[PDB]
């Protein structure tokens, strides 16, 4: 979205240290564990019964790591998610019927994730800066409801 | 907390719904729908069209958990113990949704209450709801 | 914002039979009874200790008409929201500290308001249009926040 | 509601926190000043420069009000009173806000907390922040 040319080289900087699927995973895991409504789209992942099960199962795993690879081409255009994420953002409302919170709620776990494994240098700046392009996103795959 | 003022405004209010209470519910889920879309996310089953029965018959079911949710003022999380299993481990709506129907259910008994929709009655039973949302999320997690 | 030919006719036609001093008053009067810790920028106000107190007092009423006749304005100008309001929000940011969240809590009671005054009329279909103006204005006045 | 098993997962992470509870608060807080920069507004009398002594102070505060209620987990309203109070009648924060905090003291918790931010733990946190947000808000009306 609206970023500085900084907070644009901070934000593609950690991302190149990301292992995608991992994150991927672990973010999409942390969803269905902290907020446990958003289980409601996969009853046909199976045994979501326990944080263990949930973050070690293959389905939430697979699962993560496609939402993780769109949000990763995502960062190619800073300039325009809304072009970007169009067709998805008709796709969630049409055929999926997810509710655009849940976005924001991911946003946040993966903020979350980003803090745990980077440590110190995710620092108040870079938060800051991940924090506009998870709103960005959300907001981008929310244009499109009706 | 609910103090007895705001009792006494929600039953004398809600006593004025009556008769139209599902009537009124109708409407809510209705300016609900067309003003959040968002909210539509939950009833892709529904056919949503204006008049449509599967609203008005949702309208009613709504109303009348609100008319149990009056007579059993001081003993909510009892009387929507049912309610609240199902929002939380079956339906899983948002809690922000709560907001959005809580707004829209206020919007219209004003629209209908135009002598009992009081500011200190328009206080109470915005506590009213957000105590029946707050019940209805509380076993989410 | 963006409204449908039919939403600018409904949102427009309302609007010219409301009464700006008398619905400015209301919706700021309920503003403050319904969400008391508004009343934290109007410590300069007078008696706010009681619905009549507030609804009663000439400073509230002062300052909803004023409130409404800014509104009424944006709605004239429905496609420069943000150009419209800029030079207010960055009123309310740098001199007023009014945390924008406020602009939201208002853009809902004054739905409220309409509603209770124009019953019937007051339709699901006019509720809608009338909340996408809201939220415009509410969004136009966070816009130079910082 | 917080069950048994939330109670020892937040003793634990916080246990772990020790004597940096107020360096952590102070993290904190400049992580919402520069995340939610609405926030500020709160803030407007206080020099919100990185390192200023007045953020340190207050993130001391939050932190030693964070330990206390962790300390009386199984009776905040109680342990809180003077806080729910302050903030109510006095601050009067708008409730939004304090999603906000809950989600920057998250953020600094796993930065800090490597081996013991599991999701678990991390769940059990997002609740504790939560009551203890509901605590704080609940006098507000
Ligand atoms: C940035 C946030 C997200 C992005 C970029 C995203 C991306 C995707 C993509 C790329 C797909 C597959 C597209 C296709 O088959 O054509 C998809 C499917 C799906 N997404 Fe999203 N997603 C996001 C968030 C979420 C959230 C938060 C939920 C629910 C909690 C969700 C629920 C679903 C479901 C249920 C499917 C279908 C799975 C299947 O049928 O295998 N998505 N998402
Ligand atoms: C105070 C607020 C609410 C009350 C009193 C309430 C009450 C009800 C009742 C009585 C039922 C039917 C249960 C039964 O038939 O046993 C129901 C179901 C349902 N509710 Fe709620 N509800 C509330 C809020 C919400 C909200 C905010 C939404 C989502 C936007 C939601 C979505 C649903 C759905 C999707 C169902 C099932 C519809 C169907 O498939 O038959 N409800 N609710
Ligand atoms: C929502 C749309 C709003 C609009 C268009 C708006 C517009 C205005 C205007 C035009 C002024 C006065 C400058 C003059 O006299 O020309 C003003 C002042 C003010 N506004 Fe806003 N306002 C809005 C909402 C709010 C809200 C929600 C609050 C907090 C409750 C707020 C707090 C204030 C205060 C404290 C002042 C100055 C009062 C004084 O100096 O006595 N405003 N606003
Ligand atoms: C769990 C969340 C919170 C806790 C535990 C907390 C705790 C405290 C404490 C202990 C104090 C000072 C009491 C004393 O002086 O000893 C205080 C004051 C204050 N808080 Fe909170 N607070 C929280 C949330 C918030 C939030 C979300 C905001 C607004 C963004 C806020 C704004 C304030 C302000 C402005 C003061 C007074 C600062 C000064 O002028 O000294 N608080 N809080």
């Amino acid at each position: 979205v609206h970023l500085t040319p900084e907070e644009k080289s901070a934000v593609t900087a950690l991302w190149g240290k990301v292992n995608v699927d991992e994150v991927g995973g672990e973010a999409l895991g942390r969803l269905l564990v902290v907020y446990p409504w958003t289980q409601r789209f996969f009853e046909s992942f199976g045994d979501l019964s326990t944080p263990d099960a949930v973050m070690g199962n293959p389905k939430v795993k697979a699962h993560g790591k496609k939402v993780l690879g769109a949000f990763s081409d995502g960062l190619a255009h800073l300039d325009n998610l809304k072009g970007t994420f169009a067709t998805l953002s008709e796709l969630h409302c049409d055929k999926l019927h997810v509710d655009p919170e849940n976005f924001r709620l991911l946003g946040n776990v993966l903020v979350g994730v980003l803090a745990h494994h980077f440590g110190k240098e995710f620092t108040p700046p870079v938060q800051a800066a991940y924090q506009k392009v998870v709103a960005g996103v959300a907001n981008a795959l929310a244009h499109k409801y009706h | 907390v609910l103090s007895p003022a705001d009792k006494t405004n929600v039953k004398a209010a809600w006593g004025k719904v009556g008769a139209h209470a599902g009537e009124y519910g109708a409407e809510a889920l209705e300016r609900m729908f067309l003003s959040f879309p968002t909210t539509k996310t939950y009833f892709p089953h529904f056919d949503l069209s204006h008049g449509s029965a599967q609203v008005k018959g949702h309208g009613k079911k709504v109303a009348d958990a609100l008319t149990n949710a009056v007579a059993h003022v001081d003993d909510m999380p009892n009387a929507l113990s049912a309610l609240s299993d199902l929002h939380a481990h079956k339906l899983r709506v948002d809690p922000v949704n709560f907001k959005l129907l809580s707004h829209c259910l206020l919007v219209t008994l004003a629209a209908h209450l135009p002598a009992e929709f009081t500011p200190a009655v328009h206080a109470s039973l915005d506590k009213f709801l957000a105590s029946v949302s707050t019940v209805l999320t509380s076993k989410y997690r």
